[PDB]
RNA sequence: CGCACGGAGGCGAAGAACCACAGAUUUCCGAAUGAGAAUCUCUAACAAUUGCUUCGCGCAAUGAGGAACCCCGAGAACUGAAACAUCUCAGUAUCGGGAGGAACAGAAAACGCAACGUGAUGUCGUUAGUAACCGCGAGUGAACGCGAUACAGCCCAAAC
RNA sequence: ACUCGUACGGUCACUGAAUCCUGCCCAGUGCAGGUAUCUGAACACCUCGUACAAGAGGACGAAGGACCUGUCAACGGCGGG
RNA sequence: GCUUUACUGCAGGCUGUCGCUGAGGACUCUCACUCCGGGAGGAGGACACCGAUAGCCGGGCA
């Protein structure tokens, strides 16, 4: 039969409908008065969290991050530039808002490592994402078979190196075939053409 | 100018460095101080 | 070209800033819960460096010593009252609702309890005209009819230091001294006397503006000079 | 609060939480929102309990409409920790289910009736 | 008894010198961390940010360096087009953040010599200056496959 | 920033103590106000097209423009016959 | 380097539209959002701000 989780999931397919519409209108009011990075005791989307790798265990931290909506906050050229490079308004960043959120969270928690993240809605001027972070030094994780991989030295600063799922998807690494010529194994190895 | 205790230790070291290569080293090496500094001609740090 | 003087202004450097450290007080109205039971005696009459007008030093019943925007006639030993049931005398501050029509007021508020925004310069006054349960129409010194909330506090009387404008500065040295106590750059070099690189009106073999002085509202900062969005120019016609 | 459409009096809650404590020592109870959901779906639910202080509200949100489309009666409890102790756990529970009561069947029946009368 | 061949003197058969490993010591400033300061000073210190928590800094984490290499971001201009704006130089120079001894990638919502076919991923040779792009100008420029190198396949989420 | 500021303010410009004065011109350009009508983009909408899409057309029409008015101590002008 | 009714563009301003954004071609409302108030509360209000896009202006700048 259906899991209780499948109901939280079905609710989030349309965050502007039903009981969730009323819930978001209420929560976002308190969220707008909260900080940039706020640690929350329990995940808003339990199904997604658990699907992404979360467990109700010691050393598994979650946090909500608000990042501004829109394009790049760019300055105009102070020196000579040809027409193509004279833009300000239409220029967008190459990292999606979700990745900006994960980094802001990881910096707020210098000891923890980013596992994954998910969207928890948006208003007119900002977007909210909840990031699942893990303590790679707690024995509750060092002994957990489904999570101990994140304790390895080469997993340090994984979000700043784009090793997150949101990182790998943003790097053009989804497709294994056609279209991923300039993306795999890395953008830097391909001359920065992705 | 008012010097501090650390500045005084540094100037003190620089004054000692300003001595010549002793008579005996000349014989031990079978034969010049390149860090000879004058108060007027040369300039110290700080 | 180079940024014009009006663009260097916004950067807020020393040359353009007001000598805040040399200023006395941020002349705002007192805060009363309700009832009006707040009053005080005037201790001294001081000079406010920020406005070139006098300011009264008042001591209140609850130990509070504050400087207040002094209207004309206020002296040492006078008792001023602040609140809802205050006396209709010069120097007292009460909402527009309680103040009768045709009576000159000063230090008028925009939103209630803000501290006082309008009619604060040497000798000016706002004129209270119409009364309602909703709107109290005040005529500001510019001749404008400002529709206001009756709960907006105002001090009775005209601001002190009237007729300051009357006497000419006579010499540049006097303007210098006054300007040194404000947030302005002085002296003024005409744009028409500058180089092309420095101002839209700069350049030429003779001193004259390059294009017509009247500029659009939509003009960018660096171009918006001369007569800004003028509805007309000149004296005649 | 988004899923709560009726306030349950302090005394009606005491009658309910007392019925739950004797339901575990006789028949059977389901502890936890997942197990509560599968009881309503498999029809094996007699009376389902739900906490009011659930943060986030999504975990429980579905119970009031799921119970109403399966005939199964439900009741609200103020605190999460009281429902957990009632189910016989040191930790609190967001939702619990009474799957086939026992020497409380007469009480549960009346509580189910009292709630319908409270709309 | 350093470079370093003097003078005086001393150490070594109690095996010195010298070399290898291991240990002792290891001032102050320095990420610099009690606070301040041009290497000093003032009256107990994981400062700051975090995790766990006996909720006590009690137990831990981060910070900074490194020849380049690596990964994630920001991103020119000279120049070429015999001018020049798209294009080109070039995702170069330079800048921000960060890992390791290698990094990244990686077990198909693949390929598509279309098949009765191949079978994670990098890399090397080739495919090829081919397809494709382009004031269709100057210029720009892959992939599947093949031959090699090396090979290795697995864990959750949910159902119960 | 102006601003511990509030039109007797302060911003933006021109002229440059005093004295006698400061004519005529709003066609162009600028600024500003208005406007029946005309012109005026995209979203939504309507017709055609396409089992969808590209696309073609229509209706509505903002600021703006046309047109009208004000303004020269606004740019400037003040002749030939 | 500078100038402009040179060519091409880029900021900036004004304006429509979309999102935020809600209840009952002109209009009421309060709940988001904004501002004032120490607060109680007051004003404003689905507008404004902000994000996106479209037209106009645009040697301010390249
Ligand atoms: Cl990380
Ligand atoms: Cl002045
Ligand atoms: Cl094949
Ligand atoms: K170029
Ligand atoms: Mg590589
Ligand atoms: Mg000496
Ligand atoms: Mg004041
Ligand atoms: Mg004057
Ligand atoms: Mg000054
Ligand atoms: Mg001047
Ligand atoms: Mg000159
Ligand atoms: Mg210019
Ligand atoms: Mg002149
Ligand atoms: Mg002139
Ligand atoms: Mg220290
Ligand atoms: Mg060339
Ligand atoms: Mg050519
Ligand atoms: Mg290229
Ligand atoms: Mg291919
Ligand atoms: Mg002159
Ligand atoms: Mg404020
Ligand atoms: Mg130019
Ligand atoms: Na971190
Ligand atoms: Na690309
Ligand atoms: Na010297
Ligand atoms: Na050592
Ligand atoms: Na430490
Ligand atoms: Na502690
Ligand atoms: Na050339
Ligand atoms: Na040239
Ligand atoms: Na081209
Ligand atoms: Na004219
Ligand atoms: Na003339
Ligand atoms: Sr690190
Ligand atoms: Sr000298
Ligand atoms: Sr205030
Ligand atoms: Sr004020
Ligand atoms: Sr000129
Ligand atoms: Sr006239
Ligand atoms: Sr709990
Ligand atoms: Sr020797
Ligand atoms: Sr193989
Ligand atoms: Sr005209």
């Amino acid at each position: 039969a259906r899991s209780a989780y499948s109901y939280i999931r079905d609710a989030w397919k349309n965050p502007g409908d039903g009981q969730l519409a009323e819930l978001q209108w209420q929560r976002q009011q308190e969220w707008r008065n909260e900080g940039a990075v706020e640690r929350i005791e329990r995940p808003t989307r339990l199904d997604k969290a658990r699907s992404q790798g979360y467990k109700a265990k010691q050393g598994v931290i979650v946090a909500r991050v608000s990042v501004r909506k829109g394009s790049a906050r760019k300055r105009r050229h102070k020196a000579g530039r040809r027409s193509k490079r004279q833009g300000v308004t239409r220029i967008t960043r190459r990292k999606d808002i979700q990745r900006v959120a994960e980094e802001r969270a990881s910096r707020t928690f210098p000891n923890l490592r980013v596992l994954n993240s998910y969207s928890v809605g948006q208003d007119g001027r900002q977007k909210w994402h909840e990031v699942i972070l893990i303590d790679p030094n707690h024995p509750a994780i060092q002994n957990d078979d489904d999570l101990s991989w994140i304790c390895a030295d080469d997993q340090a600063d994984r979000v700043f190196r784009g090793l997150t799922g949101a990182g790998r998807r943003n790097r053009g690494l989804s497709g294994k075939g056609k279209g991923s010529e300039k993306t795999r194994p890395s953008l830097r190895s391909n001359g920065g053409k992705g | 100018g008012k010097k501090s205790k650390a500045t005084k230790k540094r100037l003190a070291k620089l004054d000692n460095q300003n001595s010549r290569v002793p008579a005996w080293v000349m014989l031990k090496t079978d034969r010049r101080n390149h860090k000879r500094r004058h108060w007027r001609r040369n300039d110290t740090d700080e | 070209g180079r940024r014009i003087q009006g663009q260097r202004r916004g950067r807020g450097t020393s040359t353009f800033r007001a000598p805040s450290h040399r200023y006395k007080a941020d002349l705002e109205h007192r805060k009363v819960e309700d009832g009006d039971v707040i009053a005080g005696t005037v201790v001294d009459i001081e000079h406010d460096p920020a406005r070139s007008a006098p300011v009264a030093a008042v001591e209140f019943e609850d130990g509070d010593r504050r400087l207040i925007l002094a209207p004309e006639g206020v002296g040492v030993g006078d008792e001023l009252q602040v609140g809802v049931s205050a006396e209709i005398a010069p120097g007292n501050t009460l909402p527009l609702a309680e103040i009768p029509e045709g009576v000159p007021v000063c230090n008028v508020e925009s939103s209630p309890g803000d501290g006082g925004k309008f009619a604060r310069a040497s000798g000016v006054n706002a004129q209270l005209l119409t009364h309602d349960r909703n709107v109290a129409v005040v005529k500001l010194p510019s001749g404008e009819m400002k529709r206001l909330d009756p709960q907006c506090r105002a001090t009775i009387g005209v601001v002190a230091g009237g007729g300051r404008t009357d006497k000419p500065f006579v010499k540049a040295g006097n303007k210098h001294h006054k300007m040194k106590a404000r947030g302005t750059k002085w002296p003024n070099v005409r744009g028409v006397a500058m180089n092309a690189v420095d101002h839209p009106f700069g350049g030429g073999g003779r001193q004259h503006p390059g294009k017509p002085k009247s500029i659009s509202r939509n003009a960018p900062p660096g171009r918006k000079v001369g007569d800004i969005a003028s509805k007309r120019t000149g004296r005649g016609g | 609060p988004v899923y709560v459409d009726f306030d349950v009096p302090a005394d009606l809650e005491d009658d309910a939480l007392e019925a739950l404590e004797v339901a575990r020592d006789t028949g059977a109870v389901k502890k936890g929102t997942n197990e509560t959901t599968k009881s309503i779906e498999r029809g094996s639910a007699e009376l389902v309990f739900v906490a009011e202080d659930v943060q986030p509200e999504e975990i429980v949100m579905h119970i009031p409409e799921l119970a109403d489309e399966k005939g199964v009666p439900f009741i609200f409890v103020e605190q999460q920790d009281d429902l957990g102790h009632a189910a016989g756990l040191e930790v609190g529970s967001a939702a619990a289910a009474v799957t086939d009561a026992g020497e409380a069947d007469a009480d549960v029946e009346d509580i189910a009736d009292k709630v319908e009368e409270l709309r």
